[PDB]
RNA sequence: CGAUGUCGGCUCAUCACAUCCUGGGGCUGAAGUAGGUCCCAAGGGUAUGGCUGUUCGCCAUUUAAAGUGGUACGCGAGCUGGGUUUAGAACGUCGUGAGACAGUUCGGUCCCUAUCUGCCGUGGGCGCUGGAGAACUGAGGGGGGCUGCUCCUAGUACGAGAGGACCGGAGUGGACGCAUCACUGGUGUUCGGGUUGUCAUGCCAAUGGCACUGCCCGGUAGCUAAAUGCGGAAGAGAUAAGUGCUGAAAGCAUCUAAGCACGAAACUUGCCCCGAGAUGAGUUCUCCCUGACCCUUUAAGGGUCCUGAAGGAACGUUGAAGACGACGACGUUGAUAGGCCGGGUGUGUAAGCGCAGCGAUGCGUUGAGCUAACCGGUACUAAUGAACCGUGAGGCUUAACCU
RNA sequence: AAUUCCUUGUCGGGUAAGUUCCGACCUGCACGAAUGGCGUAAUGAUGGCCAGGCUGUCUCCACCCGAGACUCAGUGAAAU
RNA sequence: ACACAGGUGGUCAGGUAGAGAAUACCAAGGCGCUUGAGAGAACUCGGGUGAAGGAACUAGGCAAAAUGGUGCCGUAACUUC
RNA sequence: AGGACCGAACCGACUAAUGUUGAAAAAUUAGCGGAUGACUUGUGGCUGGGGGUGAAAGGCCAAUCAAACCGGGAGAUAGCU
């Protein structure tokens, strides 16, 4: 499960295999992150085709978990990687032009549908 | 941190009052023979509950 | 008391397909999503036994591109369009956990066809 | 309005169209015999005794058999008492059933939790285990420091240590009536309740106008 | 702890209790009454009743069994011939327990275990 | 000074109130939202990451706050032991020098047969009085207590506007706390199957033991959290600060003196659990018993025989009840524990026989074979008559009724 | 700096930050050529700082096995 | 001090497996104990199991787990070659 | 060939854990390590009190040691207890 000091691959286009989870947020004491809810990330490698800097502090949201999406019936829909997508801290919204993720029901429960819907996978 | 002064001999009598061993009285007898046993084992004569269980 | 099993058979189906683990099940669903029904298809192999009445999980795994991509369907689920079993598996274990860390010719399943 | 008793058959998920999967607890309700009603000089109030089985007619004693003769001696599985106030009509002449819940939607259940009497600081009192390596001497399972030094001279009441767990009365209030059947004497309720599968549950209606 | 384990852990390691109760099964069929502690008399009933049930069928495929843990040269003709009609054909209840009293000079409870039928 | 462990690190308390946050609101250079300041209040609350012996400090991100103090600036018969404060080493300095040093680092122990006061579960007496049994009172104690996010009222009040609130009206979260095992994971050394080394049943097959449960691969029942369900209520009573009515001392005036009315996250209930040793030893219902004799002599005391109710105890079979005790189910007026029978879950198509293929191996008979906890069926094994304890209407009185 | 208070000097690099690490500098209150000077590899029961696998050290433990805690019998202490 | 988990000189080491004196089943050989019965809780000691995460723990990957055999391939800086 | 790489017998102290009124006058369990040497070892000797021995800690010198142990001067002396 995703938590503080976890290294992940990123769902943002031209993002590197390595970004670091520095805070799990929620204001109260928190163990692990949650799908469709925010997390604090630092960029540990930057790709020159991408739009981010190494060592920069950013806002993100969790978009796929090895724990799967499973609330309504207990029937799990599962993925073979843990990943988040990057959000702007003032203007809001996913900062990329493509997302590498399943873009499930709880991501369309956010204000983001216009920039995630190019490829629905479930 | 050690015992200072000796505990009372009435308190020794009361702590020893909690005994539960019995004088086994009366002992049970078989339905065909007046031979004694505790309420669930065989006699030392092979008699038990009017059934007879060990031959000679 | 067994009246709680009669309560699970209340929601179970009168007739349901059997395949057993490793078979190629070629599935279709209407999903409903608590809001709107729509046709979706999913294809892979069934990697778990059905099995315990109403709470049968019906777990299917795509096993492609070096990812497993696992999904629980439930065999008695009201959102199922069809199950179209078209190939046997050549497997002997029912839990199949060795397929979660293997790819291609190491996660092949094969056809039996015997 | 009084109360009723039945056995915890189990719990099974019922499923819903928009989520969640919802556990429903099933209660098998007995012919609650109404063995007694308290009236004359009984502390200015009225109360009924239910009875939850027939036990065995060979096992009875005369002080129980006479005390129950007014309805015949049965006294099985548990007696239990409920306060009879604002009930309008008298409970005697029929055995009480899930008809108590034919209009009611909310209930409170006294679950009686399954015993776990063995307890411990990690099992009961939610404390960690301390240092499996790096160095620690006989302080690996402890509720920390049980009292400050010198000046108090004594141990405080209400500390997070010792005692027993499970076997509490443990009420639950955030429940809902899912199905009633007066012909089968059967009750279904939403959510989980204390007490193991196969244990006896006490339930009373909850009402607010 | 033990919340569905109904097996008695008794005294000393499992591998002792195995060896001992597999030997005591051979000792019981030899003399048809044996004396020991009340706990040992009851713990000898475990898996030996299934072993008696196993000795009922006289088929050549069933004759392959009852042979892994308890062997003796003088049961070889009774096996798959007599243990059926004498015991296993009863369908359960192949033994009897009775406490005989206490052990000599000490507080240990003593009992005898016998087979449900005596030879005529 | 015949010997109070010191700094920092971990783990965990109790009291204040000089209030950081939470409830209340006053004054103001207070229109409104705010800021600045004031005091009624300690019931609930008051992070995390890097650097250092480390407090002290600094930095990054979180917050209703990132409050202060007492308790040897709380917790070594507490955990840790890097600094300071052991033997040895190694650098800078002063001195003729042993030494010395407002100069400094490397390696450096943390003991404890718990008596008494205390604390936390649990037996056994004495007691309410003739004995037993079933159950329930409430004098009193404990638990509980704060809060994040969003939406309606409402773009309402105030104000061109900018900006933007009380008041009550709901839904949804975390730490944290509780419960169940139903889902999802885990474990599950009474179990199904594969396999390397080897021994054993003559040998081969088939099959079992050992080698860490050999290696495992798995797992029912169970338990469990990382799983799921739920949680800190609504209401009532009474107050403080504070706001007031009516009004005399002060013919005016005045929250007070007489007499009336309101008010805070506080206070007390309600909630939830205990609770008559509440010796201030509560209360109803049901069950049972209708015997004589002797002595000193007496409304006191002692002895003898006769044979005993209601009920308990004893004993199993064993438990969802346990360290010992205490407690549940029932005991042939029998399903209390087990075996057996029909089946589940879980393993994986074996053996025996033949066939294809030099063969490994695969194929048919075969969804084979195998079973414990789960479900149902069954007296097949086991579960004393009842001994023993318990006896005979139970002392005095105030008041009424029945006789 | 094995030599340096204020000092974590002052600057650069690594880092969300870094009294630690790496590299420079001179203004060494007091290094200096046998009371030796300076540098180099395998190497070191050597010390500081990072990356990866692997992992119950930790989130957080949860359940087992073999031995003690319990109990009864036999033989039955010590410090105080 | 003891019929005490200790100390202690010389000679010997087969089969099957294996490089082997490692290591197991074994061989020849030996022993089944100088307290026994039972049980089983918070806790104490070691071993076994390990999901998802992983060095976050800690002064420190300490401790623990993973790696592990050898025939054929393929190999940096620095260097007293 | 080897003050050589790993490694039995052989040796042995570094980490960790258990033990600590013990089995124990220093062991036990697991691991890392020493193993042709500046080594180790069986057997018997030789080195002594300010003397020995020490690739040198005032460590070791039969548990003792900024000076061992026993027996004597010695019932030494104590403005003190």
């Amino acid at each position: 499960m995703i938590q503080e000091q976890t290294m992940l691959n990123v769902a943002d286009n031209s993002g590197a295999r390595r970004v670091m989870c520095i805070k799990v947020l929620g204001g109260s004491h928190r163990r692990y992150a949650g799908v469709g809810d925010i997390i604090k990330i630092t960029i540990k490698e930057a790709i020159p085709r991408g739009k981010v800097k190494k060592g920069d502090v950013l806002k993100a949201v969790v978009v796929r978990t090895k724990k799967g999406v499973r609330r309504p019936d207990g029937s799990v829909i599962r993925f073979d990687g843990n990943a988040c997508v990057l959000l702007n801290n003032n203007s809001e919204q996913p900062i990329g032009t493509r997302i590498f993720g399943p873009v499930t029901r709880e991501l369309r429960s956010e204000k983001f549908m216009k920039i995630i819907s190019l490829a629905p996978e479930v | 941190a050690v015992q200072q002064n000796k505990p009372t001999r009435s308190k020794r009598g009361m702590r020893r009052s909690h005994d539960a061993l019995t004088a086994v009285t009366s002992l049970s007898v078989d339905k065909t023979s007046g031979e004694k046993h505790l309420r669930h084992h065989i006699t030392a004569d092979g008699y038990y509950r009017g059934r007879k269980v060990i031959a000679k | 008391s067994n009246i709680i099993k009669q309560l699970e058979q209340e929601q179970m189906k009168q007739d349901v397909p059997s395949f057993r683990p490793g078979d190629t099940v070629e599935v279709k669903v209407w999903v409903v999503e608590g809001s709107k029904k729509r046709l979706q298809a999913f294809e892979g192999v069934v990697i778990a036994i059905r099995n315990r009445g109403l709470h049968s999980a019906f777990t299917v795994r795509k096993i492609s591109n070096g990812e497993g991509v696992e999904r629980v369907f439930q065999t008695h689920s009201p959102v199922v369009d069809s199950i179209s079993v078209k190939r046997r598996g050549a497997v002997r274990k029912a839990k199949l956990y060795y397929l979660r860390e293997r790819t291609g010719k190491a996660a092949r399943i094969k056809e039996r066809l015997n | 309005m009084i109360g009723l008793v039945g056995k915890k058959v189990g719990m099974t998920r019922i499923f819903t169209e928009d989520g969640v999967s919802i556990p429903v607890t099933v209660i098998e309700v007995e012919a609650n015999r109404v063995t007694q009603v308290k009236d004359l000089a009984n502390d200015g109030y009225r109360a009924i005794q239910v009875t939850t089985g027939a036990k065995k007619a060979n096992r009875v004693t005369k002080p129980e058999a006479g005390h129950f003769a007014k309805a015949g001696v049965e006294a099985g599985r548990g007696l239990w008492e409920f306060r009879l106030a604002e009930g309008e009509e008298f409970t005697v002449g029929q055995s009480i059933s899930v008809e108590l819940f034919a209009d009611v939607k909310k209930v409170d259940v006294t679950g009686t939790s399954k015993g776990k009497g063995f307890a411990g600081t990690v099992k009961r009192w939610n404390f960690r285990t301390q240092d499996a390596t790096h160095g620690n001497s006989l302080s690996h399972r402890v509720p920390g420091s049980i009292g400050q030094n010198q000046t108090p001279g004594k141990v405080f009441k209400g500390k997070k240590m010792a005692g027993q767990m499970g076997n509490e009365r443990v009420t639950v209030q955030s429940l809902d009536v899912v199905r009633v059947d007066a012909e089968r004497n059967l009750l279904l309720v939403k959510g989980a309740v204390p007490g193991a599968t196969g244990s006896d549950l006490i339930v009373k209606p909850a009402v607010k106008a | 702890m033990r919340h569905r384990k109904s097996g008695r852990q008794l005294n000393r390691n499992s591998s002792h209790r195995q060896a001992m109760f597999r030997n005591m099964a051979g000792s019981l069929v030899r003399h048809e009454i044996i004396k020991t502690t009340l706990p040992k008399a009851k713990e000898l009933r475990r898996v030996v009743e299934p072993l008696i049930t196993l000795a009922k069928t006289d088929s050549v495929a069933n004759r392959r069994l009852a042979f892994a843990r308890t062997r003796d040269n003088e049961i070889v003709a009774k096996l798959f011939n007599e243990l059926g009609p004498r015991f296993a054909s009863r369908a359960g209840g192949y033994t009897r327990i009775l406490k005989c009293g206490f052990r000599a000079g000490d507080n240990a409870p003593m009992a005898y275990i016998e087979l449900v039928d005596r030879s005529e």
